[PDB]
């Protein structure tokens, strides 16, 4: 087998809104990680179930490669075992996860002028989201007694809002590029290998 | 800063296609909103065409949608309107607005309110063809004195199809100007004046130029209006 | 005839209260809350007042309201100005028709001091002679109310062909102002003694002559 396509994940042009994360699972192939666990270039690498230097004589099944953007002040929920508008109703990591999140601020690539509206996050959930859970739905949310049928109105919110990004903003409020990398074993032999 | 501009030739010979563009300056069109046009025919009302992002999806008045083609270029931030077949009843003021609202996938995107609008361009649609305006000076006369003010203006005579804009020493002279909606002659041509109301001790002192300007062909002219003598 | 009904006028005092009614169905304006309100003033794009029924875009003053009940949604203008003086449009989303217009409310402040007309009345240009054209220019501004009567005359003779004259509009001192012209050859000009323009409002006339010598 040759390289996992990781380049294409962490080098795609355009990037998914965290309420409408991608996924793309890596399968029969072979990658050196210390090419980016050793970049430096990634403003954050935190690795939970697994010594990054042990992915070498690792193999497993799959590797799942979740990419969104996300605001710079909650790169901090995109751990096991966090909270927040981000961790409960837009991405949540398992307490028993086993893999990497790296991050990196791109501010100079997604932050436009005027403020970029293309980037959004769910504001509004009843129920908080399950691990590795997808929510895309556009369902008004009920915040009252009175029903919304399906019109927005008094508390009767659309359930996304959008990050701001413009590029005078403060770091915290900046945009940062996530790739969440799952690494999976089950009795399907291993094919992607350190 | 966001700024929008209408661009486009203001005549167009019936059955055949309206073609406008509208420029925006001060924020990237890739970057949110929906980006609409909204028409109004003189002395008429306002009817909504369509609206688009910079994807490409659009949404069409449904008195429309067969002749109406939307489309936006992001690489050079405009986005255009087609109307094809055209008539008398497509002659109006065109604008180009840009929504309220900068998430593109709101309900009712693009089709609720619009917040920056351009000056509006105005399309005629006729077989005539251009003519360019003839301007002569209303010279401020003795007769025309009314104490220590007297009246001077500007007369813009034979030209189509509308519109004539005129300003006074180049936006300096803005107080005490009225310029009149124009009259159509028999000829099937426009004419209007300008007359502003100025000191009368100042006539022989005091330099008066009105800028008569007429996009539909491509000309502007400064007339000198010199005391009568 | 629009989709959305509009009263075609409404009259306010200054400094009191009126309020515009739009009028749609269940499919648009009692469908949904995504109602705007526009203020148009001669000559000039229209500007956004109230937007989603009843908030109000950033310099729009709070004297101007919306709100909505049921298929009737409503603008309510307090403190009547005088630059409030325009036209007013309703907007609303309609589902399968998107977006759909009112036809339009004009709205007059009723205060009125009355104003005669100011009467200038032009002689054909030496320019405009030389291109063997003559245009005699009767500008008539100032004044309230804003109908007004036009009539030429050659010497003391009555001239009707050759005349256009614009419907009265409005000035940016609220008061009224009207044009009319009078085409001529240059001949006809330096054939007569003098031409008149007359202009009657309120039942009496004020006239303005100009003579080729
Ligand atoms: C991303 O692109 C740069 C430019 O070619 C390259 O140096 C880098 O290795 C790429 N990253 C990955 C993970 O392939």
């Amino acid at each position: 087998k040759n390289l996992c396509p990781f380049g294409e994940v962490f080098n795609a042009t355009r990037f998914a809104s965290v309420y409408a994360w991608n996924r793309k699972r890596i399968s029969n192939c072979v990658y050196d990680y210390s090419v980016l666990y050793n970049s430096a270039s990634f403003s954050t690498f935190k690795c939970y179930g697994v010594s990054p230097t042990k992915l070498k004589d690792l193999c497993f099944t799959y590797v799942y490669a979740d990419s969104f953007v996300i605001r710079g002040d909650e790169v901090r929920q995109i751990a096991p075992g966090q909270t927040g508008k981000i961790a409960d109703y837009n991405y949540k990591l398992p307490d028993d996860f086993t893999g990497c999140v790296i991050a990196w601020n791109s501010n100079n690539l997604d932050s436009k002028v005027g403020g970029n509206y293309n980037y959004l996050y769910r504001l509004f959930r009843k129920s908080n989201l399950k691990p590795f859970e997808r929510d895309t739905s556009t369902e008004i949310y009920q915040a009252g007694s009175t029903p919304c049928n399906g019109v927005e109105g008094f508390n009767c919110y659309f359930p996304l809002q959008s990050y701001g990004f413009q590029p005078t903003n403060g770091v915290g409020y900046q945009p940062y590029r996530v790739v969440v990398l799952t690494f999976e074993l089950l009795d399907a032999p291993p094919t992607v290998c350190g | 800063q966001v700024q929008l501009q209408e661009s486009g030739p203001g005549l167009v010979k019936p059955s055949e296609t309206l073609s406008l563009t509208c420029t925006v300056s001060g924020y990237s069109i890739s970057s949110g909103y929906y980006w609409g046009w909204i028409r109004q025919p003189p002395g008429k009302g306002l009817e909504w065409i369509g609206s688009i992002y910079h994807s490409g999806s659009t949404y069409y008045n449904p008195s429309l949608k067969t002749r109406v083609t939307i489309s936006v270029d992001t690489s050079k931030n405009q986005f255009s309107l087609k109307l094809s077949s055209v008539t008398a009843a497509d002659t109006a003021v065109y604008y180009c607005a840009r929504a309220v609202v900068g998430i593109v996938v709101v309900p009712a995107a693009g089709r609720r309110a619009f917040d920056i609008w351009g000056q509006g361009t105005m399309v005629t649609v006729s077989s005539a063809s251009t003519k360019g305006p003839s301007v002569f000076p209303l010279a401020p006369s003795s007769k025309s004195t009314s104490g220590g003010t007297a009246a001077l203006g500007c007369l813009v005579k034979d030209y189509f199809p509308e519109p004539v804009t005129v300003s006074w020493n180049s936006g300096a002279l803005t107080s005490g100007v009225h310029t009149f909606p124009a009259v159509l002659q028999s000829s099937g041509l426009y004419s209007l004046s300008s007359v502003v109301t100025v000191p009368s001790s100042s006539l022989g002192t005091q330099t008066y130029i009105c800028n008569v300007n007429h996009k539909p062909s491509n000309t502007k002219v400064d007339k000198k209006v010199e005391p009568k003598s | 005839q629009s989709a959305l009904t509009q009263p075609p006028s409404a009259s306010g005092s200054p400094g009191q209260s009126v309020t515009i009614s739009c009028t749609g169905t269940s499919s648009d304006v009692g469908g949904y809350n995504y109602v705007s309100w526009y203020q148009q003033h001669p000559g000039k794009a229209p500007k956004l007042m109230i937007y989603e029924v009843s908030k109000r875009p950033s310099g729009v003053p709070d004297r101007f309201s919306g709100s909505k009940s049921g298929n009737t949604a409503s603008l309510t203008v307090s403190g009547l100005q005088a630059e409030d003086e325009a036209d007013y449009y309703c907007s609303s989303y309609a589902g399968s028709n998107n977006l759909v217009f009112g036809g339009g409310t004009k709205l007059t402040v009723l205060g009125q001091p009355k104003a005669a007309p100011s009467v200038t009345l032009f002689p054909p240009s030496s320019e405009e002679l030389q291109a063997n054209k003559a245009t005699l220019v009767c500008l008539i501004s100032d004044f309230y109310p804003g109908a007004v009567t036009v009539a030429w005359k050659a010497d003391s003779s009555p001239v009707k062909a050759g005349v256009e004259t614009t419907t009265p509009s409005k000035q940016s001192n609220n008061k009224y102002a009207a044009s009319s012209y009078l085409s001529l050859t240059p001949e006809q000009w330096k054939s007569h003694r003098s031409y008149s323009c007359q202009v009657t409002h309120e039942g009496s006339t004020v006239e303005k002559t100009v003579a080729p010598t």
